């Protein structure tokens, strides 16, 4: 789904992100790099579901993906 | 009233539905067909370009 | 010294195989992944000399010949 | 002592490739540090792998797996190629 | 049991387990099972002060998490040491420019 | 035979099998047919960079095998370039 | 009044706030924001729609997808900063791509 | 599943034992834990593979490598104790 952060959700993103003024053109761009991140980690996800063929993804799949990446994740 | 019942119902309400629940698997293909052309002319390009 | 160490490698060839419950691979094996492309060993590709390096990037006497000579050219 | 590396190996794959031209001395170090630092990669990436997986039976998947996981398609597909045929020639 | 023999409130001998079974090492030297766990308490207690002092800080018994992102966030050794990690439940610590505001 | 010999190859599996053996954890031991796997990748890969950088030296008629000409069949396979930023 | 109400409607006036003032106490309200913020059941939606292409019958928890929620909404705000710092590095106190290219290219991408 | 839920609780009541917790935090402090545990243990293991090697100083030293002096001291001195009580 391309559509799945909408316009407001990424206006108050950026807002939250501490910017002035927020330009009509700027969404679209941000919208590709993170749809690369997720098509990245999603595949990463998927390889290591097959280490041992599992059916089913958990946390500790995204976060191998994520802490091999070199964006490292806490809270858990 | 019954033997126009099996005259009727040999095309009717179903099976034009069924129809075009077939053309819409074939549309369906022919998407997945141009989305796997794509993503290989991506690959191509991905080593002929870079 | 490269006949001591052939002998030793020739004789852990076989101790690891016998290290307790491995059954490697369930004496079978995914094929070819993708499609078969390695060819026989390589490609068999070369490069050129001239300004194909600016071509290149665009696609995209080491040390001095005393030290070209320093390397000694190894002998087996 | 005694040191242990891959000199006659790596110019006989050479001579195999290319048996007119040889390997240099800092050339041969590099080669040396590449392949090292490769295989500790894959031997690690192996090990916690198959710690995750909470079960001892370390196959040749693991390695597979480690080649996929830390290394592009390109070489990863290829050495997969090579090394299938080579485990099913020994097998 | 080892917490008692070593004086230490970290179990100890769980942790020497563990590291034997990690096998880092043919030589692993077994007289020190509790060093690695007095690091550790060390660093967690300076960090539960911290958070303790910043929980308390906005009349807050229970340490929220963003006390917590904000304890480990507030130090210039901590974030030097790691800075990497995004931890649950986010939020920056505040700041502006002397351009946004008057 | 030797099982070096017997995969079909020439990279050594008992080098590997010995270096890996270090990264055994406890409990956890690896098989010889992951060691194989590993020579044959090697052996592999040690055979493209030795006919790139060949074929480097062929260009600029050299009989030895230069780290420049190593690190142009590096940039020349973008994959070996983003491999070695990667590892 | 659109119609019966409490007496006479209107009430609303003309009270229109002009930007600035109120960019800055939205962002300052929103800087204290620390749970999640964009709706998580779109965001199962796309990444099972995103999912299949490997293979279907992949199944999900809901522990992984908080743990990809919270890993790709931790990570662009970092980004948002980089963006907004370069931007006011430069006269312009707006965003537009030129900065957040200059980020990119900065953060190491490759 | 030996966690360090009652550790954890003790060095609560050791800082600060008025202090509560939520039902998080635990997770994230084992986490802490045990993977700075085993990132330490990896570091010293890889500086020790050079050396041949077939304790107390291994872990000081590799604590003393990376990780900052002014934890490293504190380090140093109250893992000498602690070999000091388990000798006693």
């Amino acid at each position: 789904n391309i559509q799945g952060i909408t316009k407001p959700a990424i206006r108050r993103l950026a807002r939250r992100g501490g910017v002035k003024r927020i330009s009509g053109l700027i969404y679209e761009e941000v919208r590709a790099v993170l749809k690369s991140f997720l098509e990245s980690v999603i595949r990463d996800s998927v390889t290591y579901t097959e280490h041992a063929k599992r059916k089913t993804v958990t946390s500790l799949d995204v976060v191998y993906a994520l802490k091999r990446q070199g964006r490292t994740l806490y809270g858990f | 009233l019954n033997d126009e019942l099996v005259l009727h119902n040999k095309d009717g309400f179903l099976a034009r539905q069924e129809f075009l629940q077939r053309v819409g698997s074939a549309e369906d293909e022919r998407y997945k067909e141009l989305r796997r052309q794509q993503l290989a002319q991506q690959l191509q390009q991905d080593s002929e370009a870079s | 010294e490269d006949s001591e160490s052939d002998m030793d490698d020739a004789k852990l060839d076989a101790l690891m195989g016998n290290e307790g419950e491995e059954e490697e691979d369930d004496l079978a094996e995914i094929d070819t992944c993708n499609i078969i492309t390695s060819g026989r060993r390589t490609r068999g590709k070369v490069i050129d000399y001239k300004k194909t390096a600016e071509e290149l990037d665009k696609k995209e006497e080491k040390e001095e010949d005393d030290e070209d000579e320093e390397d000694d050219d190894f002998k087996e | 002592a005694r040191k242990e590396t891959y000199s006659s190996y790596i110019y006989k794959v050479l001579k195999q490739t290319h048996p007119d031209t040889g390997i240099s001395q800092k050339s041969m170090s590099i080669l040396n540090s590449f392949v090292n630092d490769i295989f500790e990669r894959i031997a690690t990436e192996a090990s916690k792998l198959a710690a995750y997986n909470k079960k001892s039976t370390i196959s040749a998947r693991e390695i597979q797996t480690a080649v996929r996981l830390i290394l592009p398609g390109e070489l990863a597909k290829h050495a997969v190629c090579e090394g299938t045929r080579a485990v099913t020639k020994y097998s | 049991s080892r917490s008692a023999k070593a004086g230490l409130t970290f179990p100890v001998g769980r942790v020497h387990r563990l590291l034997r079974r990690g096998n880092y090492a043919q030589r692993i030297g077994s007289g020190a099972p509790v060093y690695l766990t007095a690091v550790l308490e060390y660093l967690a207690a300076e960090i539960l002060e911290l958070a303790g002092n910043a929980a308390r800080d906005n009349k807050k018994t229970r340490i929220i998490p963003r006390h917590l992102q904000l304890a480990i966030r507030n130090d210039d050794e901590l974030n030097k040491l790691l800075g990497n990690v995004t931890i649950a439940q986010g939020g920056v610590l505040p700041n502006i420019h002397q351009n946004l505001l008057p | 035979q030797s099982s070096s010999a017997r995969a079909g190859l020439q990279f050594p599996v008992g080098r590997i099998k010995r270096y890996l053996k270090r990264h055994a954890t406890g409990r956890t031991r690896v098989g010889s047919k992951a060691a194989i796997y590993l020579t044959a990748v090697l052996e592999y890969l040690t055979a493209e960079v030795l006919e790139l950088a060949g074929n480097a030296a062929k260009d600029l008629k050299v009989k030895r095998i230069t780290p420049r000409h190593l690190q142009l069949a590096i940039r020349g396979d973008d994959e070996l370039d983003s491999l070695i930023r990667a590892t | 009044a659109r119609k019966s109400a409490p007496s006479t409607g209107g009430v609303k006036k003309p009270h229109r706030y002009k930007p600035g003032t109120v960019a800055l106490r939205e962002i300052r309200r929103f800087q204290k924001s620390t749970e999640l913020l964009i709706r998580k059941l779109p965001f199962q939606r796309l990444v099972r729609e995103i999912a299949q292409d490997f293979k279907t019958d992949l199944r999900f928890q809901s522990s992984a997808i908080g743990a990809l929620q919270e890993s790709v909404e931790a990570y662009l705000v970092s980004l948002f900063e980089d963006t907004n710092l370069a931007a006011i590095h430069a006269k312009r106190v707006t965003i537009m791509p030129k900065e957040i290219q200059l980020a990119r290219r900065l953060r190491g991408e490759r």
